[PDB]
């Protein structure tokens, strides 16, 4: 479809997003499942131990930070582009 | 030529003597067994500081 | 609740982040910010003056939580000197 891009590409990053989260969700609901979310204890990050189920809400709470974030794109353009 | 070459030495002796002064003594002189991320957080405010030669490279100490 | 295990394994220390270890993180961000603040209050008005209060106790509130957060995360009978 891209040779210039069609008019609804924020739309579609903004879906890309929606799509991260939910895909998100379904991975931590199959570890929950799966009973391997009750066995995600630890690992090393940058010289200090990080729960794996925190690393994970982590990631959540930065791909709603990304969303969050497309949004102030949207609203107040020309800074945050720069 | 053993005149000068053993003048031309000396000089070298004493300077080679030092390094390996300095080399016995470095072989021997301790390093503190802290954590990595304290050593972080202090080249943090040496950086604050405006201060090069601040890199943090993670090496791991042994127990 | 949800990244809170069925069982778990109980192990010390978590940092967020968003309370990113180390000053160069949200922190010195929030100081530089502040010595901003001090300039601009001044010949600011009543009400821009008060917005900037309430956002920066807003700040300092998240901010104050991440350590406590921090804290909580440790799990102490043989580190209480940390």
């Amino acid at each position: 479809e891209e040779a210039a891009g069609f008019s609804n590409t924020s739309l579609i990053l903004l879906h890309q997003l929606e799509d991260k989260m939910k895909a998100h969700s379904f991975f931590v609901d199959f570890l929950h499942q799966v009973g391997l979310f009750s066995r995600l204890s630890t690992c090393q990050t940058k010289g200090m131990l990080v729960a794996t189920r925190l690393l994970l809400s982590e990631h959540a709470e930065k791909l709603s930070a990304a969303i969050v974030l497309k949004n102030h794109h949207a609203k107040l353009p020309v800074l945050v582009n720069s | 030529q053993l005149l000068h070459s053993q003048q031309e030495l000396i000089p070298r002796a004493a300077q080679l003597l030092l390094s390996y002064y300095m080399i016995r003594w470095g072989s021997q002189c301790l390093a503190c067994a802290v954590p990595v991320d304290l050593l972080e957080s202090n080249l943090q405010h040496l950086s604050v500081l405006e201060l090069s030669d601040s890199q943090v490279e993670k090496r791991r100490y042994t127990s | 609740s949800l990244y809170k295990n069925e069982s778990g394994i109980q192990e010390p220390e978590h940092v967020p982040w968003t309370a990113s270890s180390g000053t160069a993180g949200i922190r010195s961000v929030v100081t530089r910010q502040h010595g901003i603040i001090l300039k601009v209050y001044p010949q600011a008005d009543s009400g821009l003056r008060t917005i900037l209060i309430e956002q920066l106790a807003a700040l300092l509130n998240y901010l104050l939580d991440d350590y406590v957060t921090q804290l909580k995360s440790i799990d102490k009978l043989a580190n209480e000197e940390r």
